[PDB]
RNA sequence: CGAUGUCGGCUCAUCACAUCCUGGGGCUGAAGUAGGUCCCAAGGGUAUGGCUGUUCGCCAUUUAAAGUGGUACGCGAGCUGGGUUUAGAACGUCGUGAGACAGUUCGGUCCCUAUCUGCCGUGGGCGCUGGAGAACUGAGGGGGGCUGCUCCUAGUACGAGAGGACCGGAGUGGACGCAUCACUGGUGUUCGGGUUGUCAUGCCAAUGGCACUGCCCGGUAGCUAAAUGCGGAAGAGAUAAGUGCUGAAAGCAUCUAAGCACGAAACUUGCCCCGAGAUGAGUUCUCCCUGACUCCUUGAGAGUCCUGAAGGAACGUUGAAGACGACGACGUUGAUAGGCCGGGUGUGUAAGCGCAGCGAUGCGUUGAGCUAACCGGUACUAAUGAACCGUGAGGCUUAACCU
RNA sequence: AAUUCCUUGUCGGGUAAGUUCCGACCUGCACGAAUGGCGUAAUGAUGGCCAGGCUGUCUCCACCCGAGACUCAGUGAAAU
RNA sequence: ACACAGGUGGUCAGGUAGAGAAUACCAAGGCGCUUGAGAGAACUCGGGUGAAGGAACUAGGCAAAAUGGUGCCGUAACUUC
RNA sequence: AGGACCGAACCGACUAAUGUCGAAAAAUUAGCGGAUGACUUGUGGCUGGGGGUGAAAGGCCAAUCAAACCGGGAGAUAGCU
């Protein structure tokens, strides 16, 4: 319960340097289209892995 | 699995018929008693004639337990009743003549051959 | 697995009666008194049995003079020499622990003979 | 010396005279002798041993050369034995559960079976506070933690709660009850750390 | 601790669960493909793949327990039918898993699961 | 005094030694058993109940023992609120009275999501000087150290008798701890069944919803204790009190001043765990990298193209791993999960049809059907070709020797 | 004794054990007769005590089901 | 003070079970309560079950558990009958 | 017949837990008492500050009570911080 006196600057960066979220940089390539997308993930038109399976 | 204020129907015909746990002796914070272990008996419910009166501080072996008693092939004997034979504190050996129900293998140990001949089973 | 179910089904005797719960069951049983080695009897109503193969029991009930002896017997030890089946009862439960709280005329049970 | 071993559950042998005593079931393949450690290189005499099997591409190059100088097969795994002075092993041995057919009592020591974050009742056991009469959101808390303004502090190796299971532990002096040569099995009495399939690294027993 | 602990809860209380998947197999088994989170359409496979197994047998007890689950005629009428014979010479494996991004509302990973067919 | 919450109980402890037990000793008004007091010894252990708000105390029954103290008369941002100190009310007493009394009596809101230190866990970062993967060593740190009863020696020594050992050896208990699920059980709203009320699927039959899982009865896997295993060590070294052995100063005597030997649960090891961030960043093994060029404050200089391996990450399938990270297994050259198949287990003779009976209901096909987390197989589904990070022989000064 | 200080008075009952309770004794510090005294059936979310039944209150905790806690996305305080 | 689990008078009164405007399940009709999605640690909260014992808990059986309907047989001290 | 009995609406508030920067400046959940009367409730009246009202607690009189609130004397007075 409750600070006796406050944290700085610092210290509140200190903690924040963790905070920071890691960038995919792992696109797939689809090998039918060439459509850059997440692994294991369908691509945004509609395809996966070269084989369209969906409407 | 007897312990402190648990109450027992008794074996032997010495008087009394409802006997309640006050101790369990044979070493220091022992929660337990069973099969064939000494515990320290008073009596709530004693018939009117016989050789122990109501109220009497007295040793007792327990005999029977609902909880039952494991033999070395993981084998079980579960009773449906609590119960004891009493003993003369100082003096061992039981009060009643004669004993009433089966009793255990694990309580032939010597000194309860007394209660082992008396018995009808087991 | 083949490395357990290699040791259970060799130690296993192949000459069990099957029995059912509910029937009357005579248990012949060793009992050793320093040198001797006597075989006990031991009838009562099966009022539960365990299938588990090498780790098998079943539990008998008996009430013998005074009151209820429940004794469960591992099936596949050697202390258990034969276990001679009686009266087979028409039961339609695989545990029979109501016979706990019932004695005397509640407690007697319906014969199969089928 | 000692053998690594996969757990395989508990069973229980009947003894011919009555008794039922559970056991242990550990299979105990070769131990291929991979590396002899010694006071001319290393500064201590000792062993590297290996069983099981790998597959010829989930194993990294590092270590299926490490099996090569050797001249083994890659074995899953790698733990080191220490010699007894009088001892001496060759490279490219195999070493069967019949070290054991000799010895009686055994030493197993393997991983626990991980429990996560416990707390006090379960992992210290501590006692549980009155369950009602008045009680107020603190049932299972461990109470209080130290004294006050004297030491001012929690004091070191306090009993909180936090990890429990997933430690190497040590049970000791097991009685050993079959030693199987044909399929290589070692039937150890009790029950030993870490669940079906861990590995045990089993040994003679110290307390002699 | 959940040691070889099956079956996913689903953040609902099981009469809910239960329901749920009963809605899911009847919303799967009449348009043949669905989008769903990926855990509900990961526990979906335990519940359809069973359905679909005892409509292969074409008797009335299976009727009858194809019926005490699902609780839909037309969904009924659609196994037995059509994906009893369908599905004879697959032996297992009669749905697909094909992950779809994120549900822009909450940031959850959806999920296709369809039958193996869709011709 | 711009608030440091006051007794007692619970939980959790920790230290001291002025030691209650256990251990080692001297003297004894010590025959032995048991004591008495004193010395050394803090490793461990050190009741449950009745009465009272109690601390304490008394009592009952145990125990090897039921130690004395410190720690804000330890511990209320950990719990309680019986006591003492708010307002209500009454008794006794004091007061003309309002009211008053460590006099008694009944009733009487206990707030706080943790910044920092600390502590228990658990990661990320960089470092450890070419990079990577392993396996160690062990500085150092922690855990553990309790003990009864029963026999054997032996009814032996001792003792006129009664009673009755030391020193060693074996078995079996309690308490505490560590592990584990084979057994014994618990649990098991994810398995099977029975059943009450009522709605629904057109209705009969059969199902499902809802009523705390509607109520119940069993119960697989898991977890687990009351269940089953194992543990405290023996041994060495250096010691305390104490015991000694030779031996002057003091032609003797003395355990000591030189010298030499025993001597305890304490101390240091032995047993177990963490452990090279042990920056003093240790070792052994294996793996991986050997191409041009101008510019020049010719500097461990900086770039240009050519090259990017070992390995790793991520992503996926996931786990007896897990709050999240992490940790382990697996990714088609594949049993990692799901399914399916076959068991196993569990529940207890499904559904429909036929016969019996007026009907409820029974009987036959029938130990049937249905069976979660279980075991063994089987690529049917899902684990993607690649992209991403990670480079190109490793500074200097000395030293020991092959060209 | 809703009154008693000395006090846990003394004796009896109840309990293995009862500073509470019930009965009695009078030594009423400091009851007492409409600021009423002593009885009193019925009544009380009333005070004290005991006995059955029942129980996770406890020995001694175990497992399970939901809501939070924990991670992801969106919003976003406070005392100090 | 808020789209705040609270306060607010009168009227209408379906079905099956039921003594009933209690309760359960439904009708007519109206809603799913304006953050979700995952995971399935400690701990907290509301619950379920529990071997053996059964108040040993605690200031105190507080809290839980238990009893529970209808018809009939029977029902003590004491009593102001 | 009844300030009778059990028991919903309605009225109350005995215990416990929860909440205690709350959902809420007094509530929720589970039980709890009264429930044809000294009952309860709507609408509208009357009683006003040393005054009211009070089955009496110094309770209540607009979240304020051993003397309300608003304005004024008024920049009260303060040997005190
Ligand atoms: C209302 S009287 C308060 C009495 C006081 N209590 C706490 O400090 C004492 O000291
Ligand atoms: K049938
Ligand atoms: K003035
Ligand atoms: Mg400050
Ligand atoms: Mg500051
Ligand atoms: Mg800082
Ligand atoms: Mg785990
Ligand atoms: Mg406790
Ligand atoms: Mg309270
Ligand atoms: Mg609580
Ligand atoms: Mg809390
Ligand atoms: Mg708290
Ligand atoms: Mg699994
Ligand atoms: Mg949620
Ligand atoms: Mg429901
Ligand atoms: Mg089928
Ligand atoms: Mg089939
Ligand atoms: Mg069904
Ligand atoms: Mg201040
Ligand atoms: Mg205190
Ligand atoms: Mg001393
Ligand atoms: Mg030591
Ligand atoms: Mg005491
Ligand atoms: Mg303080
Ligand atoms: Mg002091
Ligand atoms: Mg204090
Ligand atoms: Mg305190
Ligand atoms: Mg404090
Ligand atoms: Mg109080
Ligand atoms: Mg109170
Ligand atoms: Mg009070
Ligand atoms: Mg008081
Ligand atoms: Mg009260
Ligand atoms: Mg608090
Ligand atoms: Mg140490
Ligand atoms: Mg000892
Ligand atoms: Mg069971
Ligand atoms: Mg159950
Ligand atoms: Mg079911
Ligand atoms: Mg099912
Ligand atoms: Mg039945
Ligand atoms: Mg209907
Ligand atoms: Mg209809
Ligand atoms: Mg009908
Ligand atoms: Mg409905
Ligand atoms: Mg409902
Ligand atoms: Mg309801
Ligand atoms: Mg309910
Ligand atoms: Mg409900
Ligand atoms: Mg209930
Ligand atoms: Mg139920
Ligand atoms: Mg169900
Ligand atoms: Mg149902
Ligand atoms: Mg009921
Ligand atoms: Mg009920
Ligand atoms: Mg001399
Ligand atoms: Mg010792
Ligand atoms: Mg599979
Ligand atoms: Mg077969
Ligand atoms: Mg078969
Ligand atoms: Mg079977
Ligand atoms: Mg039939
Ligand atoms: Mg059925
Ligand atoms: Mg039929
Ligand atoms: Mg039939
Ligand atoms: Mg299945
Ligand atoms: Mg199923
Ligand atoms: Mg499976
Ligand atoms: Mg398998
Ligand atoms: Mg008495
Ligand atoms: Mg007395
Ligand atoms: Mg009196
Ligand atoms: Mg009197
Ligand atoms: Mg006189
Ligand atoms: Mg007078
Ligand atoms: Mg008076
Ligand atoms: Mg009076
Ligand atoms: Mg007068
Ligand atoms: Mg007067
Ligand atoms: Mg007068
Ligand atoms: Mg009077
Ligand atoms: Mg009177
Ligand atoms: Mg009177
Ligand atoms: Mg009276
Ligand atoms: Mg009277
Ligand atoms: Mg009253
Ligand atoms: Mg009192
Ligand atoms: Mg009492
Ligand atoms: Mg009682
Ligand atoms: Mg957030
Ligand atoms: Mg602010
Ligand atoms: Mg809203
Ligand atoms: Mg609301
Ligand atoms: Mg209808
Ligand atoms: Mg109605
Ligand atoms: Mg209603
Ligand atoms: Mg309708
Ligand atoms: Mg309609
Ligand atoms: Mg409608
Ligand atoms: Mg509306
Ligand atoms: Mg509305
Ligand atoms: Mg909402
Ligand atoms: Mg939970
Ligand atoms: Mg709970
Ligand atoms: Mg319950
Ligand atoms: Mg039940
Ligand atoms: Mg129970
Ligand atoms: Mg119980
Ligand atoms: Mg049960
Ligand atoms: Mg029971
Ligand atoms: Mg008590
Ligand atoms: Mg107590
Ligand atoms: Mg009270
Ligand atoms: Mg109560
Ligand atoms: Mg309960
Ligand atoms: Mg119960
Ligand atoms: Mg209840
Ligand atoms: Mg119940
Ligand atoms: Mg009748
Ligand atoms: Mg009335
Ligand atoms: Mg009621
Ligand atoms: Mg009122
Ligand atoms: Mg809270
Ligand atoms: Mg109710
Ligand atoms: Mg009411
Ligand atoms: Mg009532
Ligand atoms: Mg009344
Ligand atoms: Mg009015
Ligand atoms: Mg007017
Ligand atoms: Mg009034
Ligand atoms: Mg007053
Ligand atoms: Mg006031
Ligand atoms: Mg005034
Ligand atoms: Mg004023
Ligand atoms: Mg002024
Ligand atoms: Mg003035």
């Amino acid at each position: 319960a409750v600070q006796q006196n406050k944290p700085t600057r610092s210290k509140r960066g200190m903690r924040r340097s963790h905070d920071a979220l890691t960038a995919v940089t792992s696109l797939s390539v689809d090998k039918t289209s060439g459509e850059k997308h997440l692994r294991h993930h369908i691509t945004a038109d509609g395809y996966y892995r070269g084989r369209k399976v969906i409407a | 699995m007897i312990q402190e204020q648990t109450m027992l129907n008794v074996a032997d015909n010495s008087g009394a018929r409802r006997v309640m746990c006050i101790k369990v002796l044979g070493g220091s914070h022992r929660r337990y008693a069973g099969v064939g272990d000494i515990i320290k008996i008073t009596i709530k419910e004693a018939i009117p004639r016989g050789k122990v009166k109501k109220g009497d501080v007295l040793k007792a072996v327990v005999v029977r337990t609902k909880k039952g008693v494991r033999r070395p092939d993981g084998s079980v004997i579960r009773f449906d009743g609590n119960a004891c034979v009493l003993l003369n504190n100082n003096s061992e050996q039981p009060i009643g003549t004669r004993i009433f129900g089966p009793v255990t293998r694990e309580l032939r140990s010597e000194k309860f051959m007394k209660i082992i001949s008396l018995a009808p089973e087991v | 697995s083949n490395i357990i179910k290699q040791l259970e089904q060799e130690q296993m005797k192949q000459d069990v009666p099957s029995f059912r719960p509910g029937d009357t069951v005579e248990v012949k049983v060793w009992v050793v008194e320093g040198s001797k080695k006597r075989l006990q009897a031991f009838e009562g109503v099966v009022i539960a049995i365990r299938n588990r193969g090498l780790h098998s029991a079943f539990t008998v009930r008996k009430i013998s003079n005074g009151e209820g002896v429940e004794r469960v017997f591992q099936t596949h030890s050697p202390v258990v020499d034969s276990i001679s089946v009686k009266r087979r009862g028409a039961v339609r439960k695989a545990k029979l622990y109501y016979l706990r709280e019932r004695t005397g005329k509640a407690a007697r049970i319906k014969e199969r003979l089928n | 010396i000692g053998l690594v071993g996969k757990k395989v559950g508990m069973t229980r042998i009947f003894t011919e005279d009555g008794v039922s005593i559970p056991v242990t079931v550990i299979e105990v393949e070769a131990n291929r002798v991979t590396q002899v450690k010694d006071l001319a290189n290393d500064g201590y005499r000792a062993i590297q041993v290996t069983t099981g099997a790998k597959k010829a591409n989930r194993v990294t190059k590092p270590e299926a050369g490490h099996f090569a100088k050797a001249g083994v097969e890659a074995g899953r795994g790698l733990w080191e034995f220490r010699l007894a002075e009088g001892e001496e092993f060759t490279v490219g041995q195999s070493i069967s559960v019949e070290l054991f057919a000799d010895v009686k009592k055994v030493d197993v020591t393997g991983t626990s079976k991980g429990k996560g974050f416990a707390g006090t009742v379960k992992r210290w056991n501590f006692r549980t506070q009155d369950a009602t009469h008045g009680n107020s959101l603190s049932h299972r808390v461990p109470g209080s933690i130290g004294q006050n303004q004297t030491p001012g502090k929690v004091f070191k190796g306090k009993k909180m709660a936090g990890q429990m299971g997933n430690e190497r532990v040590t049970v000791q002096s097991l009685d050993v009850v079959r030693v199987d040569a044909e399929r290589n099995l070692l039937l150890v009495k009790g029950a030993v750390p870490g669940a079906t399939g861990s590995d045990l690294i089993v040994k003679p027993a110290v307390k002699a | 601790m959940r040691h070889r602990k099956s079956g996913r809860q689903l953040n609902r209380n099981s009469s809910h669960r239960q329901a749920m998947f009963r809605n899911m197999a009847g919303s799967l088994v009449r348009h043949e493909i669905i989008k769903t989170t990926l855990p509900k359409a990961k526990e979906l496979r335990r519940v359809v793949e069973p359905l679909i197994t005892l409509a292969k047998t074409d008797s009335v007890a299976n009727r009858r327990l194809a019926f005490a689950r699902t609780r839909d005629n037309e969904i009924v009428a659609k196994l037995f039918n059509e994906l009893g014979p369908r599905f004879a010479s697959r032996a297992g494996g009669y749905t697909r898993i094909l992950k779809c991004g994120f549900r822009a509302g909450d940031n959850a990973p959806m999920a296709y699961i369809e039958l193996v067919d869709r011709s």
